[PDB]
RNA sequence: GGAAGUCGGCAAAAU
RNA sequence: CCCACUGUCCCUAUCUACUAUCUA
RNA sequence: GCCAAGCGCGACGUUGCUUCGGCUCUUCCUAUCAUACCGAAGCAGAAUUCGGUAAGCGU
RNA sequence: UGUCGUCGCAAUGGUAAUUCAACUUAGUACGAGAGGAACCGUUGAUUCAGAUCAUUGGUAUUUGCGGCUGCCUGACAAGGCAAUGCCGCGGAGCUAUCAUCUGCCGGAUAACGGCUGAACGCCUCUAAGCCAGAAUCCGUGCCAGAAAGCGACGAU
RNA sequence: AUGUGGAACGGGGUAUUGUAAGCAGCUGCUGAGAUUAAGCCUUUGUUCCCAAGAUUUG
């Protein structure tokens, strides 16, 4: 039910996790 | 199509004021009021 | 939400910014600005173009598998991202000092 | 030509957009305000999730241009009572606060520097000496007047504007009995009312202001206009460093774009982000008012959760949100 | 064989994709189609109402089997995360960066054998073999490169265009190791895959599919 | 057609020669009129990606020429802004020769296909090769 | 986009 | 008639000088 | 012509036969093409036909 | 109107929104079948109107930067040039259904459908009365503010 | 009419162009240099300026 950060600090958190 | 002065449209606007409006806006004003 | 890399300057391309171009080969070119979009148009090679990252890379000057959501993993990834960037910044500073020397 | 409802096309007779209609009063609703005054800074573009049922972009994201208006908290310096007469509303009397800041005192003078700064001197003297006159006037308003409007002025010093005169105006106090409005005004005397207390970023409001002049055309421009149904996307707090940082983006940043707002400066106080364009150029004062008539369709009712807010250099072809990540990507400079 | 129509279109295969372990439905449209699909397979296999590339063409864009699924490179990172969250962990999901993103319209795949378009990339074929764990054959259906759109493939039978030769139909059936029928669906609509989707135990056809077409599909699939 | 279509930058007006992307053998398509045009004074009707207009086969086989019959534009030269904010422009103006019901007359389509056009016309998406 | 303008390739650019 | 070309047009937009304006 | 209430006509009925010319433009009229609402018709539904109110808005 | 200024009141004048197809209600009402509605709710698009310049395109006297040609200083370099010599990019501004936003609510009626009800011991939508009812009408909202309409307030 | 006052420059931020002169053996110093409000932002930087003339007003 909680959301997650897609991109942060210029980097895609979803694509780098 | 009917214009914005369509008598039925005004009637349906009146009906929907107390359905999807009014109460949820009054307490919305109340919340920032008690703030 | 993906911040893409431009074809020509290799810089970050954000939503709304720049232009998107599709080739008949179904290959997609993203441009960070009109200058870089135009620079592709008369077909200047980035590596010969002085201010491009490709030039600065090849001149000595410098996940398709989905993952199930996990709060701990996301928190660990976010915390490690700042440390990785800090390490990269320190390495770049040392490289810049070596280049100056 | 255009619509005949806007002629005679002549210059607006006021720099500040004056409210011509306030929402109807209700005794059932308790006592609150309806209008606010802000200054236009510019706009950016944002990426927002689309929770629009029945639409073809449902559960998707779109890019919207959104105007940023700096709205420092407004100071209530007085109250005005209006009595209904067979010839319309009439200002029965006016009661001011004891101490008025130089920002609102500068309004009464064309040359504040050359002035002797004599505004409200004897008024402050009589306020401190005897409060019976103030009690008599407030009792007069709550007994006879049926409409109550509070005199409020903007803290123009906090805004990065060379102008030092505050745009004093009146906010109609809609809600509760007339006595309730009078008590509310007296309690809020000399204090500050915040836009966070007035609007709450999910309602449907109207913005009014004077458009920018285009010179002489074959008069065209600088006219009073009223935009209806301008949705607030975010009432950001100036003190908070997460004002321009959403939940899907993190990346601690400020609403002021890197390089500063073009011809306005840096936003430091509470700001309001409205979808679409709004009349007037940068650094011009704009007025916001509530919805006169209740109409919340799906567009005006759906909740909004921002995903990413652009802060690139609007001056020129900006390509970096913050100098931090700009230095992370770009090689280390010689300095 | 169940008759259903998404919105006002009889090409149910365009707006939805059916596998032997999971089902996908379009997002942002009418919930009636999703309810119809859930009424026949909701209690058997999971059904995910999602979109690929921000369009309702996920049925002809995504190709896969009960083991693994493939999505085009245009799929968003959030969309891929949503698909992985909705789909079961044993159902592998992989992104394919191919010159022809229409995986469902280029390649028709079963649980054991798959037929791909003639111009499929070697890397794409290797990824398909690794993920779907099926033998990939580079051939054509009825002389058309759009094998995945002009042919319907399943575990118990296959459907091809009726204009194919008898020898060609026999060769395709032997290659697919399953019975093949050269016919039409949705009253002459030559795109069998677009006009009908068949699972291992059930099949869904458009509302305009004729009774003779429905009977032929039932006989071919033995459902 | 099926589903709504958003406002789009118009860049294919009347009197336009426009490439044919199908396998039917046609080479050039000639725009005659645009379906669903309003009563706008001194305004040339125009077409965009995903729009179906009356077209004539200029270069092709003798039997498909000389027929004022619908064609759907799939590629557009002029840059347009999609509602997601990105700007797209294609090399050429490609079209598909289509019956007025909305079914692909040909059997194969050459070149990339606009995502809005594939979404709008299910038959086009079925016969599309790549949609980028 | 390319003469759809106008009674009309008048003037420009093309060569 | 075909091909090419172009603000003739859709549909106008911007820039420059002069004019236009005021002052003696 | 036949009737022919009536005041020699004689109504309604009935018998025969057969230079001008057009672009833009502004408003205006309704004797309404479309849009809105009604009435009728073997008007099942849909698509119509006829007839009203109606110049707000287009054409 | 003492004078100046601020905040307002509103007599009066003008007015603006238009049309379409898509979803759902449906393959239901209805129909031997062929076919096939509509209301509420919802999303888009045309025409028009009022704005705006985040993004995109256009614009070049930013004579901003770079490149080219030619000219002038004996040479090198160094510069400066050339009615704006030529070319590429080019902020800022302007601008574009070539870019983006927004476009409102009440009653009163006509046609017409009725209620009570006499005239005329029956009856009758009409005579006295009263409802329902058109994109119509009048307001609201929007623009202007009487430069010989006005109020409150501050200072003197 | 002495102040988070103003103006001249200057620094920094930001932008446009495309790696400057000069030095050495196309490369390095050099994404350096130049320009940057003329209707960009900011300033604990420097200097200077202002605590006035005239007019009208019960």
């Amino acid at each position: 039910y909680d959301r997650m950060p897609e991109l942060l600090d210029g980097k895609n958190v979803a694509d780098f996790v | 199509t009917s214009g914005p002065r369509d008598n039925n449209r005004n009637k349906w606007a009146k009906k929907h004021l107390k359905k999807g409006k009014r109460a949820k806006n009054s307490n919305f004003s109340k919340f920032l009021k008690k703030k | 939400m993906r911040v893409h890399t431009c074809y020509f300057c290799s810089g970050p391309v954000y939503p709304g910014h720049g232009i998107m171009f599709v080739r008949n080969d179904s290959k997609v070119f993203r441009f960070c600005r009109s200058k870089c979009h135009k620079n592709f148009k008369m077909k200047r090679n980035p590596r010969k173009v002085a201010w491009t990252k490709a030039y600065r890379k090849a001149h000595g000057k410098e996940r398709n598998v989905p993952v199930r959501y996990d709060r701990n993993v996301i928190a660990t990834t976010l915390n490690a991202m700042k440390r990785v960037s800090q390490v990269h910044a320190k390495r770049e500073r040392l490289f810049y000092k070596k280049r100056l020397a | 030509h255009g619509s005949l409802g806007f002629l005679p096309r002549k210059r607006a007779s006021r720099q500040r957009g004056k409210v011509k209609a306030f929402p109807k009063d209700d005794a059932s609703k308790p006592v609150h305000l309806t209008a606010f005054l802000g200054y236009k800074a510019g706009m950016t573009h944002i990426v927002r999730d689309l929770d629009r049922p029945g639409s073809k972009m449902h559960k998707r994201e779109i890019l919207e241009a959104v105007t940023v208006i700096e709205t420092p908290p407004m100071v209530v310096v007085g109250v005005v009572g209006y009595v209904e007469t067979p010839r319309g509303l009439r200002s029965l009397t006016t009661v001011w606060a004891e101490h008025l800041s130089e920002e609102v005192k500068r309004r009464f003078y064309k040359n504040w520097f050359k002035s002797k700064k004599k505004a409200f001197t004897k008024y402050a003297k009589k306020y401190a000496e005897s409060t019976q006159s103030i009690n008599r006037e407030l009792e007069r308003i709550k007994k006879y007047c049926s409409v109550v409007r509070v005199l409020a002025h903007t803290q123009i010093r906090k805004t990065p504007l060379a102008q030092k005169k505050a745009h004093l105006m009146e906010i109609q106090v809609n809600g509760g009995s007339v006595a309730d409005k009078v008590e509310w005004a007296r309690e809020h005397f000399e204090k500050t009312v915040d836009i966070k207390s007035t609007f709450e970023q999910n309602e449907m409001i109207d913005v009014i202001g004077v458009t920018r002049g285009k010179g002489n055309e074959g008069n065209a421009g600088y006219m009073h206009r009223t935009q209806l149904n301008s949705k607030i996307y975010r009432i950001g707090a100036g003190d908070d460093a997460k004002n321009a940082s959403t939940d899907f983006d993190a990346t601690e940043k400020r609403i002021t774009p890197m390089g500063g707002f073009v011809r306005y400066g840096v936003v430091e106080n509470d700001f309001v982000m409205l979808n679409g364009a709004t009349p007037g150029p940068v650094k011009r004062v704009l007025t916001l008012r509530k919805s006169l008539l209740t109409h919340t369709s799906r567009k005006a009712l759906e909740p909004v959760s921002l995903k990413w807010i652009d802060t690139a250099s609007k001056f020129g072809h900006g390509r970096f949100q913050t100098p931090a990540e700009a230095k992370q990507f770009l090689g280390t400079l010689k300095k | 064989a169940l008759r259903a129509q998404f919105e006002n279109s009889n090409e149910i295969g365009v707006f939805s994709n059916l596998t032997n372990s999971y089902a996908l439905v379009a997002l942002g449209g009418s919930e009636n189609f999703y309810s119809v699909f859930e009424a026949e397979l909701g209690d058997v296999v999971p059904v995910v109402h999602t979109t690929i590339g921000g369009t309702r063409i996920i049925g002809r864009l995504t190709c896969g089997n009960r083991k693994g699924l493939l999505v085009p490179s245009s799929t968003t990172d959030n969309e891929l995360q949503h698909l992985r969250n909705s789909l079961p962990d044993p159902v592998k999901i992989q992104r394919v960066d191919e010159r022809l993103s229409a995986l469902g319209n280029i390649v028709a795949c079963n649980d054991y054998v798959a037929l791909v378009h003639p111009d499929i990339e070697r890397e794409t074929e290797e990824i398909i073999a690794d993920v779907l764990d099926v033998e990939v054959f580079r051939q054509t259906v009825a002389g058309n490169v759009l094998t995945g759109s002009y042919c319907a493939l399943s575990n118990q039978g296959a459907l091809v265009h009726p204009r194919t030769s008898i020898q060609e139909q026999d060769e395709l059936s032997s290659l697919l190791q399953v019975p093949l029928v050269a016919g039409t669906i949705n009253r002459g609509s030559d795109v069998i895959g677009a006009g009908l989707v068949v699972n291992d135990w059930c099949a869904f056809a458009g509302l305009d599919t004729t009774a003779t077409e429905l009977a032929v599909c039932e006989s071919i699939f033995k459902l | 057609a099926s589903g709504t279509k958003y406002r789009m930058t118009l860049g294919l007006p009347v009197q336009a020669i426009m490439n044919c992307a199908d396998n039917s053998g046609a080479k050039n398509l000639y725009i005659v009129s645009v379906f669903g045009t309003g009563a706008r004074l001194n305004r040339l009707p125009a077409a965009s990606c995903g729009d179906m207009v009356l077209a004539t086969v200029k270069k092709g086989k003798p039997d498909l020429r000389k027929k004022i019959m619908p064609a759907i534009v799939v590629r557009q030269r002029k840059a347009w802004r999609r509602k997601d904010g990105v700007y797209l422009y294609f090399e050429d103006n490609a079209g598909v020769i289509v019956n007025p019901k909305g079914e692909m007359k040909g059997s194969a389509i050459t070149g990339p296909v606009a995502k809005e056009c594939a979404d709008l016309w299910p038959r086009i998406a079925s016969n599309a090769g790549t949609v980028v």
